[PDB]
C-alpha cells in the first residue's frame, strides 16, 4: 500500500542470497544393469 | 476489551499539507495511508425483546460493528494510476464522489466491535470508553455471509460509511489519525467531512483495573496534546455524543 | 546550500545593516560639518543641507525595508528528516565502493 | 511577538527623531538668548551650572544614540537567527554484484 513499507521490503530481500542459510545438494546415479538404478541424494544443510 | 483514551478535533484541508509536515517534525515517522469499511448494525424490531430487565434495567440494547479493510484498487479511479500511491492523493478526495458505490458494497456483504457510552463524571481531561471486541476469521455452510450471520444473531443492517486518512505512530503506543468519511447510499455518496479532516489522538489500555498506567498514558494525552497548542485545538467532546444505545439516535461524524 | 528565499532574505538583512552604518556615518560627518558652521566659515553652508537630507531619507528607508522584512515573516509562517534516508545513502556509497573493490581495472 | 518588535522598533524610531530634534535645539541655540520682551523664556540664573546642563544634554544624546543604534542592530540578528532556525522544512545489478562478491570470497577462501 504505502511507498515506504514496499520500498523498505524490497531493499531488505534484496539481500536474501546473502543472508539466507546456505545449502547443498548431490546427486548420484549408480550405473547398474538389469534397469535397476539406485539413487543416492544428499543435502548438506546448516541450520 | 479494552479503555481507550482519547482526545478530537478538526483541521481546514486549506492547512492540511502544513499540518503534516510538522507532525513528521516530532513523530520522526511519515505518514502511513490507510482504509477501511464499517457497518453498523442494530437489533431487530420485529423481534420484542421482553428480556429488557424494565424494573431493574440490567442491559439496554446497543448496536454493533462489524469493520473490513478494502483495498485501494476499489477507491482509485482511471485518472490516478500514474501517482504513486502515498498520503498525497487525499488532496484529490474532495469530491462528494468515489469510486466505490453502493452495488460494491452490496456484493461484499472482519472485525466485529461493542461499545458504551464515556465514563462520567466532570473531573476527566480524556475521553475514556470501554471498547469489546473479537475477530471474525472465516465461515461456511449454505448461506455462510456477513448479513446472514448478523441476521441469525438478530440483528440487522442500518447504514455504513467509508474512511479514508492517515496514520502517525509515536512513542508510548500513542496513535494519531487524520482521516474523511464518506456515507454510502443507493441514492449516492456524500462526505460528511466536507472541507476538511477529523484528528483523533488515542492510545489503548487492556485492563481498565491497572491506575498506574492510566495516569501514565493521560500523562502522555496531555504532553501531546500541550505540544500542539496554538495550531490545533484538542478537546475533550460531547459525552451525550459517543453514546450509541438503540433508545437514543446521534451519531458522532 | 541553503534554498535561494533564505539567500535574499539575508542579502537584504545585510543591505539593511550596512545602511544603518552608513546612516551612523554620515551622522559622523554632519557632526563635524556643524562645529565649523558654528565656527564661522559660511564656504559649506551648502553641503549642510545635503548632508541631512541624505541623512534623513537614509534613515527613513532602512527602516522601511526592515519593516518590509518583518511583514514578510507574517506570511512567511505556513511556508530528523534527513535521517529517514539517512541510513539509505550510506548503503548505496557502501555498495559503489564494493563496486571499485569488485573491478580491478578502476583501481588506478 | 512580531507585533511586539513592530512597535518596539516604533518608539526606537520615534525616540530617535525626537532625540534629534531636541539636539538639534540644544546646540542651535547653545549660544544662550536673551531678549527684552517678557514671551523669551531663556533663563541662565547661575553661571556654571549652565555648562553642567550642556554636559547633560552632550551626555544623554550621546549614550541615547548608540543605545538606540546598539538595539536596533540587536534586533536585526535576532530577525536573521529566527530566519535561519525556526523555519521547518536498481535491485537486480545489486543481485549480481553480491553474487560475484560472494563467489569471489569463496573461491578466495
Amino acid at each position: 500500500d504505502d511507498e515506504n513499507i514496499t520500498k523498505l521490503n524490497k531493499e531488505i530481500r534484496a539481500f536474501d542470497k546473502l543472508l539466507n542459510i546456505p545449502r547443498r545438494e548431490l546427486k548420484i546415479n549408480l550405473p547398474l544393469t538389469e534397469h535397476k538404478s539406485p539413487n543416492l541424494s544428499l543435502m548438506l544443510e546448516s541450520p | 476489551m479494552v479503555q481507550q483514551l482519547s482526545l478530537f478535533g478538526s483541521i481546514g484541508d486549506d492547512g492540511y499539507d502544513l499540518l503534516i509536515s510538522t507532525l513528521t517534525t516530532i513523530s520522526g515517522n511519515p505518514p502511513l495511508l490507510y482504509n477501511s469499511l464499517c457497518t453498523v448494525w442494530k437489533p431487530n424490531p420485529s423481534y420484542d425483546v421482553e428480556n429488557v430487565n424494565s424494573r431493574n434495567q440490567l442491559v439496554e440494547p446497543n448496536r454493533i460493528k462489524l469493520s473490513k479493510e478494502v483495498p485501494f484498487s476499489y477507491l482509485i479511479d482511471e485518472t490516478m494510476m500514474d501517482k504513486p500511491l502515498n498520503f498525497r492523493i487525499l488532496k484529490s478526495f474532495t469530491n462528494d464522489k468515489i469510486p466505490l458505490n453502493y452495488a460494491m458494497t452490496r456484493n461484499i456483504l472482519w472485525s466485529l466491535q461493542i461499545s458504551d457510552i464515556p465514563a462520567a463524571g466532570n473531573n476527566r481531561s480524556v475521553s475514556m470508553q470501554t471498547i469489546a471486541e473479537t475477530i471474525i476469521l472465516s465461515s461456511a455452510g449454505k448461506n455462510s455471509s456477513v448479513s446472514s450471520l448478523m441476521n441469525g444473531l438478530g440483528y440487522v443492517f442500518e447504514f455504513q460509511y467509508l474512511t479514508i486518512g492517515v496514520k502517525f505512530f509515536m512513542k508510548h503506543g500513542l496513535i494519531l489519525e487524520l482521516q474523511k468519511i464518506w456515507q454510502i447510499e443507493e441514492a449516492g455518496n456524500s462526505q460528511i467531512t466536507s472541507g476538511g479532516f477529523l484528528l483523533k489522538a488515542y492510545i489503548n489500555v487492556s485492563r481498565g483495573t491497572d491506575i498506574d498506567r492510566i495516569n501514565y498514558t493521560e500523562t502522555a494525552l496531555m504532553n501531546l496534546k500541550k505540544e500542539l497548542q496554538g495550531y490545533i485545538e484538542l478537546s475533550v467532546p460531547d459525552r451525550q455524543s459517543m453514546d450509541s444505545r438503540v433508545a437514543h439516535g446521534n451519531i458522532l461524524i | 546550500m541553503q534554498p535561494p528565499y533564505i539567500q535574499e532574505r539575508l542579502k537584504s538583512l545585510n543591505d539593511i545593516e550596512t545602511q544603518l552604518c552608513s546612516m551612523l556615518q554620515e551622522a559622523s560627518q554632519v557632526t563635524f560639518i556643524f562645529g565649523e558652521l558654528k565656527r564661522g566659515n559660511e564656504s559649506v553652508k551648502p553641503q549642510f543641507e545635503n548632508h541631512v537630507k541624505q541623512f534623513y531619507e537614509r534613515l527613513d528607508k532602512s527602516t522601511t525595508q526592515l519593516r518590509k522584512e518583518i511583514q514578510l515573516l507574517d506570511e512567511n509562517v505556513g511556508t530528523n528528516k534527513k535521517a529517514l534516508g539517512q541510513d539509505t545513502e550510506k548503503m548505496e556509497e557502501q555498495l559503489d565502493l564494493l563496486s571499485a573493490i569488485l573491478d580491478p581495472s578502476k583501481s588506478k | 511577538m512580531s507585533n511586539q518588535a513592530l512597535y518596539e522598533k516604533l518608539e526606537q524610531t520615534r525616540t530617535i527623531l525626537s532625540v534629534k530634534l531636541a539636539e538639534l535645539i540644544n546646540m542651535t541655540t547653545i549660544a544662550d538668548r536673551n531678549d527684552d520682551d517678557e514671551g523669551s523664556f531663556a533663563q541662565e540664573n547661575s553661571e556654571l551650572a549652565v555648562a553642567t546642563t550642556s554636559v547633560m544634554m552632550v551626555n544623554n544624546q550621546t549614550m541615547q544614540l548608540i543605545k538606540n543604534v546598539q538595539d536596533l542592530l540587536i534586533l536585526t540578528r535576532s530577525i536573521k537567527e529566527k530566519w535561519l532556525l525556526n523555519q521547518i522544512p536498481d535491485e537486480k545489478q545489486i543481485e549480481e554484484l553480491l553474487d560475484n562478491c560472494i563467489e569471489t570470497f569463496v573461491a578466495e577462501k
